[PDB]
């Protein structure tokens, strides 16, 4: 049940969108090796996933939350890369697309900044790069990322070291 | 998957050391986020 429409570059949804990626890159401590050296993308296409299924079961999901939190769902919206993005964009979010060896437990991790998302488009740590040339830093072949409308809710903060 | 910490529904990951990093999020049910905008794109070769 997912369509994709695809979004005009002249669209301010299109802008928005593409300038919260832009202004998201950052230097990465492991110099590039997980996601490529770079300061910017060239951006192909920005799609608007459409399922009315997944979107009731996110927008009740979402009234519980915000009901157990004086009611703030505390919604934020967030960068999701993974090698699983086409089971994602039909199936959902589950248990498949957690990170199970990371830092907070195995759940499903979400950045602010693109370009840490952008590390996981080829799989945990980069992988082995593109599937055509082997390459974490590859600037041919065409990504995808997901921006994502995630409810937090109450979060427990953790301090990283 | 594992559960949220008693009484929080996702956990943030403040950085404490990197000052330019944004913060980084989890969240241990699926059904806590929704797939708006998929984005295609390159990465950039720097001049
Ligand atoms: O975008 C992310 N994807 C993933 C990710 C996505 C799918 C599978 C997986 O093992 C990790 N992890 C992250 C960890 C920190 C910040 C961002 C991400
Ligand atoms: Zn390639």
């Amino acid at each position: 049940g997912t369509i994709l429409i695809d979004l005009s570059p002249d669209d301010k949804e299109f802008q928005s969108v593409e300038e919260e990626m832009q202004s998201t890159v950052r230097e990465h401590r492991d110099g590039g090796h997980a996601g490529g050296i770079f300061n910017r993308y060239n951006i192909l296409k920005i799609q608007k996933v459409c399922n009315k299924k997944l979107w009731e079961r996110y927008t009740h999901r979402r009234k519980e939350v915000s009901e157990e939190n004086h009611n703030h769902a505390n919604e934020r919206m967030l960068f999701h890369g993974s090698p699983f993005v086409n089971a994602i964009i039909h199936k959902g979010f589950d248990e498949r697309h957690a990170y199970i060896g990371g830092m907070f437990g195995a759940g499903i991790y979400f950045a602010e900044n693109s370009s840490k998302s952008n590390q996981y488009v080829y799989g945990i740590g980069g992988g082995t790069g593109c599937p055509v040339h082997k390459d974490r830093s590859c600037y041919i072949c065409h990504r995808q990322l997901l921006f994502c409308r995630v409810t937090l809710g109450k979060s427990f903060l953790q301090f990283s070291a | 998957m594992a559960h949220s910490p008693p009484g929080h529904h996702s956990v943030t990951g403040r950085p404490s050391v990197n000052g330019l990093a944004l913060a980084e999020y989890v969240i241990y049910r699926g059904e806590q986020a929704y797939p708006e905008y998929l984005i295609t794109y390159q990465i950039m070769r720097p001049e």
